[PDB]
């Protein structure tokens, strides 16, 4: 008879351990809290009951592992411009990008 | 221009790109400063004339009011003594 | 610095809520349903916009 | 037993602030809004 | 200058409105 109004709950099932954190190759596409990016390991400190750190504006460019160590800083995954270069479909069709 | 220099700026002009300390947001390279706002949709473009361009444009137009006072903004740049063209 | 100044101004008011239940919008996709969400991420449009 | 003792009122100087978040940081000055002691306010010192 | 690092949560929704010592001693 489960109970579930009062002080946060004590009994769960999350998951665990999908893989061998995946330090570089932006794959390891999140960490405990939900991020997105490229996410290897770092040379950060933190504290040791500090877990993820914030850049100057409230974006986590940190985190630690939670079964491990493992101060792993997060970098965003990538992204641009792509402009293309042409000489302009009276001379060629061929485009530099 | 300064020769030895690498930049090949002037010894005002290295005093100039010191003082001003600024960052470009747009790293080719991968906590150093704010310059990470290229990662939320934002970019800063470089700019078309690099800062070896720039302090190139400028030895020029300092070698030719040197050498030939105001005659090369008005046609060929037709050479004349430096003490004669302050006089 | 103005630059600097209204280009970090940009950024962080991506998490304000501008009157929704929170800024993330994954949060607000993962959590409340298509219509309820509707809502609140038009509001976060309006005001990102 | 009752051994008791004395009373003050102390001046609580720039101290009594807690790391307010589990959150790292580095290099920054954050602004927070929590609750803390306000400096320079006034401490009871029982004795 | 002393930082005051967390040790524990304890999640309890319990109403508290007192405390005191047992066996120094700045309320504030």
């Amino acid at each position: 008879s489960f109970e579930l109004l009062h002080a946060p709950a004590t009994v769960c099932g999350p998951k665990k351990s999908t893989n061998l954190v995946k330090n570089k190759c932006v794959n390891f596409n999140f960490n405990g809290l939900t991020g997105t990016g490229v996410l290897t390991k770092s040379n950060k400190k933190f504290l040791p009951f500090q877990q993820f750190g914030r850049d100057i504006v409230d974006t986590t460019d940190a985190v630690r592992d939670p079964q491990t160590l493992e101060i792993l800083d997060i970098t965003p995954c990538s992204f641009g411009g792509v402009s293309v270069i042409t000489p302009g479909t009276n001379t060629s069709n061929q485009v530099a990008v | 221009p300064d020769p030895s220099k690498p930049s090949k700026r002037s010894p005002i002009e290295d005093l100039l790109f010191n003082k001003v300390t600024l960052a470009d947001a747009g790293f080719i390279k991968q906590r150093d400063l704010i310059c990470a706002q290229k990662f939320n949709g934002l970019t800063v473009l470089p700019p078309l004339l690099t800062d070896e361009m720039i302090a190139q444009y400028t030895s020029a137009l300092l070698a030719g009011t040197i050498t030939s006072g105001w005659t090369f903004g008005a046609g060929p740049a037709l050479q004349i003594p430096f003490p004669m063209q302050m006089a | 610095n103005h630059n600097a100044q209204a280009l970090n101004t940009l950024v962080k008011q991506l998490s304000s809520k501008f009157g929704a239940i929170s800024s993330v919008l994954n949060d607000i996709l993962s959590r409340l349903d298509p219509p309820e969400a509707e809502v609140q991420i038009d509001r976060l449009i309006t005001g990102r916009l | 037993n009752l051994i008791t003792t004395t009373q003050s009122y102390t001046n609580s100087f720039t101290r009594g602030v807690y790391y307010p978040d589990k959150v790292f940081r580095s290099s920054v000055l954050h602004l927070t809004q929590d609750l803390f002691l306000p400096f320079f306010s006034n401490v009871t010192w029982f004795h | 200058f002393s930082a005051l690092e967390p040790l524990v949560d304890l999640p309890i929704g319990i109403n508290i409105t007192r405390f005191q010592t047992l066996l120094d001693y700045y309320v504030g």
